[PDB]
């Protein structure tokens, strides 16, 4: 009847992990992504093709995560190492011109530092703030020295983030979902081929994510199991919410030579009354988009609930605040003024926040990294355009649910962009019965 | 597609034969297998022979092939028989067909034919 | 495009098989998983390019050969194939059967080498 | 001996095109240069032989296709092309059509293929 | 199984080539050491495939070719060779002749391709 025919070059595909490279139009982004991308870059729209995404299982996520690690290792490695440093401080507090708000944070340090001649001494003084220094037993030591080294970032390498695309390698192809309101699971029928996602900006951040894209229709709510306590909630809103951070007086940074070739950095003198860091966001436009994040959560939780949001539960600084990069320095700001509200069927907040520059990054132990001092004053103004909320375990009790800022990995930082992307291996041969018969 | 046969049956000895096909229902110039194939007495079903409706070209039973060619029209979507020699042995009922035969697919449509007596 | 036809009846997409094939050839440890990439993407290509050989199909997009279609393969029309099916669904449809299908492809091509030793001019 | 007919006629130099194909196969940082090289030799090798596959030229030096000659590629007798000009010359002198040309070479195999779904012989 | 073949004659060796065939495909320092292995393995594949192409022996396990047997190369009677003899045996009785052999078929293949080019269908 029928006999076997061979086919090569058949348009199917399956699911596939694979390595993508990074391309992009002093900065490590862009030295790391030096492939270019296309101007207009083309997609091709697949008429009457079902796929299935799972934004969860994406393995592009993985790969973001492990190659951004690896960016920052390699971007400190050549730079100026402290070891140096860890040696025993003499402190004071900082008590001239301070305000109430900001008593304690900083302590003025002594300690006698080496020159690039290996038989003198210096007496170096400098200021540091109360987070990066612990007592001994006054004398102090750098809060990292019983853990490990710590690397001075070059102040030339700039980590501002920039649009990187994810591109596919020949064999493989991107497929994107487009479905409008889609939740990262499930059938997509809208969809269409790619071979470099949309332009991504890793920005780092914990509990508010910051310069990412907007939903189009309504703010979308996208969980892996919404009624199960321990997975984390991703909230992707349709309008940003502008915040305004700063840091308010005038630093000045001085520098002393360490060794041979190696400069160190820190700051001399703050100068002006001191007050603290602080970010501002409009609180109408908060309570707004705080308002219709609720009506969404109504839609899985009921609209005879009462939904309430209340501040973290506690733990270390960089989990317990909203952490982000403003000019290079690094801010951790206290979110209890905006998840402090229930919902039952002009002015700004202020949020005060607290700087460091012994950071431990991306949830490691040891391998800490020196956050240079940054001369003048800061100000930054970013877009918040999604949250990671956790709902407190609880039961069904009296129907009131709290949701809270989550502490998150960073991965989800970057599943919040990628949810609508899957990677597949293309399979050419196939066969299929005909007519015909090998001529002979 | 529809299949008309057409032309005269009363041929003398001394002329041709002609016959025109109307197709009806797709394009002759967008196919293959038209086709020409006779019913008579001594012989139950004869092929004489095909057009290319993309191409012009065309093929013929090498018996019959001497004397006979097969041409398209396809401003009007028809196609033509046409036997020179022709002699008393050419009585034949005559039929116009589409042969479809490729890969994926098989089939035939006939047209209920025409006689011609010589 | 490339995959436009993935929506596309069996029949229809076969008609654009080239450009599926033309698109498949296209800081120490970034480097080291770049050649990894290039190297696997060109193991792969080789793979396919040796069972073609193996079957009789070299150089060829669409090739004929002498395996008989196995009704528990696959039960269907032909035309219910060609027309209202996409290769994508035919792909799931018969997955079980890839292996069989291959080993049976490579069997038969042994036996036309076989009867080609034959001067006989295998009749 | 290799490229010894770069200076020769066209006509000429096409008779050493197998010498020329037999050529084409034969410390961290150094390493990977060196994989980088012997990886891309293999990646364009492997791309001529594509092309030629796609166009239906396969395990040939020499193939013919059905693509017309354009007059506006190139307005040249045939006796000036082989006997009066070397490979170099031409190359240049038609380096503005390659996209054109391969483009319709592979439209050509397209069509040759649907002609093949046929069991009608299409005479 | 693969080589299992190893011990028995010529002739019924060559009942099965594809085994052969099927199995010539598949920490910085590792690293570098193992894409080695591989690129060299893809390599020797393609520079086997190379001379099959330029023989006229494309995509094929067994190839009839028109060099004549030398009585030099080796002297031996046609059933002597195929059916009291392993493979092994036979390349170690004319491993002093593989290349001339190889360099008589790549000749031949090109005066075949001379000859084509003549148009009068005639050798
Ligand atoms: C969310 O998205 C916003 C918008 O993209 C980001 O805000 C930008 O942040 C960068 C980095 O901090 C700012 O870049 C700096 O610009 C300075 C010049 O400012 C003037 O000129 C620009 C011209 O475009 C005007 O828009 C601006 O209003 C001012 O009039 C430069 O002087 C800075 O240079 C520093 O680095 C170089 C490195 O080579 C050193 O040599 C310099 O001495 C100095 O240290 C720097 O380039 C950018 O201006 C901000 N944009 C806006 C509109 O304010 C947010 O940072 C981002 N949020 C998060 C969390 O990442
Ligand atoms: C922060 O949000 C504002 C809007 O509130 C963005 O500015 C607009 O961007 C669109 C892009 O299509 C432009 O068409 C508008 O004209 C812009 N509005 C204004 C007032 O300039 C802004 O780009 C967002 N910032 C970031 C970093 O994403
Ligand atoms: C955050 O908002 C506060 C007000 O709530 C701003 O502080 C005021 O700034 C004006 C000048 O524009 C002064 O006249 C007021 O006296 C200040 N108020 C207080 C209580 O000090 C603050 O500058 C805003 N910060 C940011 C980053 O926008
Ligand atoms: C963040 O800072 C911007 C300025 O960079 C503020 O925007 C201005 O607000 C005034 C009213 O106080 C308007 O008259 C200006 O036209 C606005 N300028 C621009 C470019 O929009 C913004 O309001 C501040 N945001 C917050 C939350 O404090
Ligand atoms: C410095 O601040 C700490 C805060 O716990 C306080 O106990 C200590 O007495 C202060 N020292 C001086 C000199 O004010
Ligand atoms: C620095 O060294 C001198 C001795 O030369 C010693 O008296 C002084 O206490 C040391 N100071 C510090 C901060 O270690
Ligand atoms: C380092 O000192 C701090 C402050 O006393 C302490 O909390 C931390 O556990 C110590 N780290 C190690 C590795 O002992
Ligand atoms: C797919 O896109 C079309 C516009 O081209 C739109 O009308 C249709 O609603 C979209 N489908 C889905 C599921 O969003
Ligand atoms: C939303 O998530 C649920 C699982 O909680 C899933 O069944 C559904 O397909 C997803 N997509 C949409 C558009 O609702
Ligand atoms: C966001 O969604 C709400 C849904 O109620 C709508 O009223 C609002 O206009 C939307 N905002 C934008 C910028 O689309
Ligand atoms: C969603 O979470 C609940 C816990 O409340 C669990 O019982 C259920 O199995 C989860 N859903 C899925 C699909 O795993
Ligand atoms: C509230 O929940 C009910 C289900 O009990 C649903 O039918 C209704 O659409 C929801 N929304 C509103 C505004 O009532
Ligand atoms: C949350 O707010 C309460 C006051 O209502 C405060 O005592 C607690 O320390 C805050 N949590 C964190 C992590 O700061
Ligand atoms: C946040 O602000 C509240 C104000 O009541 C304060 O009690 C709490 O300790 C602050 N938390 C952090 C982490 O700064
Ligand atoms: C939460 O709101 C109440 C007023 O309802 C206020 O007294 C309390 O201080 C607020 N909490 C924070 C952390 O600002
Ligand atoms: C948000 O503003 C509205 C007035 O438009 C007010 O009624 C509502 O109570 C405010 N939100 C909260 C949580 O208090
Ligand atoms: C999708 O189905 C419609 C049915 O009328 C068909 O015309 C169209 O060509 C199909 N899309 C593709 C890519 O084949
Ligand atoms: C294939 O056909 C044979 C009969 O020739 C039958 O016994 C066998 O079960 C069929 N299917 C498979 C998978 O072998
Ligand atoms: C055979 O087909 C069934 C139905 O599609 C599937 O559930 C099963 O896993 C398949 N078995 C194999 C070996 O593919
Ligand atoms: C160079 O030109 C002369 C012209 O007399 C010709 O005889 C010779 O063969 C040419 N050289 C080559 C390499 O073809
Ligand atoms: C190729 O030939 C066509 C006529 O068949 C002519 O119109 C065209 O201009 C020629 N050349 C190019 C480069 O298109
Ligand atoms: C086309 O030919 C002209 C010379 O006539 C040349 O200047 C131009 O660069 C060529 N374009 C391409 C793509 O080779
Ligand atoms: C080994 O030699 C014997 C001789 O009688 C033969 O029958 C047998 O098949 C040979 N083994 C192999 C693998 O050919
Ligand atoms: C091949 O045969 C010829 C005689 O026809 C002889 O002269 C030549 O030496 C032989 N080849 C070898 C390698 O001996
Ligand atoms: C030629 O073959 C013989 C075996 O017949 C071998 O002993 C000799 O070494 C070979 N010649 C060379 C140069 O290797």
């Amino acid at each position: 009847n029928l006999w076997v025919t061979v086919y090569y070059g058949v348009p199917v595909w399956k699911d596939a992990e694979t390595t993508l490279f990074c391309a992009s139009d002093h900065n490590v982004w862009a030295t790391h992504c030096c492939v270019p991308t296309d101007p207009n870059p083309q997609e091709i729209h697949l008429e009457n093709v079902t796929e299935e995404f799972n934004m969860w299982k994406n393995n592009m996520v993985e790969q973001m995560h492990t190659d951004i690690i690896s960016l920052w290792d390699q971007s400190l490695k050549p730079c100026v190492k402290l070891t140096p440093l860890c040696v025993t401080l003499q402190c004071t507090n900082v008590t001239n011109n301070i305000t109430d708000d900001m008593r304690g944070e900083l302590k003025n340090c002594s300690f006698n530092m080496t020159t690039e001649l290996r038989d003198k001494k210096q007496k170096v003084y400098s200021l540091f703030y109360r987070l990066d220094v612990v007592q001994i037993n006054k004398e102090y030591r750098l809060i990292n020295c019983n853990t490990s080294a710590i690397t001075q970032a070059c102040p030339k390498v700039s980590f501002e983030p920039i649009p990187i695309h994810y591109c596919a390698p020949a064999g493989f192809a991107i497929l994107k979902c487009k479905d409008k309101k889609f939740n990262g699971t499930g059938p997509c029928t809208n969809v269409s081929t790619v071979q470099c996602t949309h332009g991504i900006k890793p920005v780092v951040s914990t509990q508010l994510l910051l310069n990412g894209s907007l939903a189009e229709e309504e703010v979308i709510i996208r969980s892996e199991n919404i009624t199960n306590n321990a997975k984390n909630i991703l909230v992707q809103l349709n309008e940003s919410v502008q915040i305004n951070c700063t840091r308010p007086n005038n630093n000045t940074v001085k520098s002393i030579r360490i060794g041979p070739g190696q400069w160190f950095y820190y700051t001399g003198d703050i100068i002006g009354d001191i007050r603290q860091a602080h970010c501002n966001v409009s609180k109408a436009t908060w309570n707004e988009t705080l308002g219709k994040v609720v009506k969404q959560l109504r839609k899985h939780f009921g609209n005879n609930t009462i939904i309430r949001f209340a501040n973290s539960s506690g733990g270390d600084l960089e989990v317990t605040t909203h952490s982000f990069n403003c000019g290079g320095e690094f801010f951790y700001c206290n979110t209890s003024g905006l998840f402090n509200s229930t919902w039952i069927s002009n002015d700004s907040i202020t949020l005060p926040c607290r700087i460091k520059q012994i950071i431990n990054m991306w949830q490691r132990i040891g391998q800490a990294m020196y956050a240079p001092p940054i001369q003048g004053v800061i100000r930054c103004v970013s877009n918040i355009t999604g949250l990671i909320l956790t709902r407190d375990g609880g039961s069904t009790n009296s129907t009131t649910e709290t949701f809270r800022p989550g502490g998150g990995d960073m991965r989800d930082n970057w599943r919040s962009e990628l949810y609508k992307y899957k990677v597949v291996k293309i399979e050419p041969l196939g066969v299929a019965p005909t007519r015909c018969k090998r001529r002979v | 597609v529809q299949l008309v046969e057409s032309g005269p049956g009363l041929v003398r000895p001394s002329e041709t034969l002609s016959l025109t096909c109307a197709v009806s229902g797709d394009s002759i110039s967008t196919n293959n297998g038209w086709s020409w194939i006779r019913q008579t007495p001594g012989k139950g079903l004869e092929w004489i022979g095909y057009i290319n409706g993309r191409s012009g070209s065309t093929r013929y039973n090498p018996s019959l092939q001497s004397r006979v060619t097969i041409s398209t029209d396809t401003s009007g979507n028809q196609f033509s028989l046409k036997v020179n020699s022709v002699t008393a042995a050419d009585t034949a009922k005559y039929y116009c067909a589409f042969f479809w035969s490729t890969y994926y697919k098989r089939f035939d449509v006939w047209g209920p034919g025409v006689r011609v007596t010589v | 495009g490339f995959l436009g036809a993935a929506g596309s009846t069996m029949g229809a997409a076969s008609m654009t098989l080239t450009v599926q094939a033309r698109n498949l050839l296209s800081d120490t440890h970034w480097g080291i998983k770049q050649l990894q990439a290039r190297v696997l993407a060109v193991e792969h290509y080789l793979r396919d390019q040796q069972l073609l050989g193996i079957w009789g199909c070299s150089g060829k997009l669409i090739c004929c050969t002498n395996v008989p279609w196995n009704s528990s393969w696959s039960n269907r029309n032909l035309s219910e194939i060609w027309d209202n099916m996409t290769w994508l669904q035919w792909d799931k449809e018969i997955s079980n059967y890839t292996q069989i299908i291959y080993g049976l492809l490579e069997e038969s091509q042994n036996q036309q080498e076989k009867n080609e030793q034959d001067l006989l001019e295998l009749d």
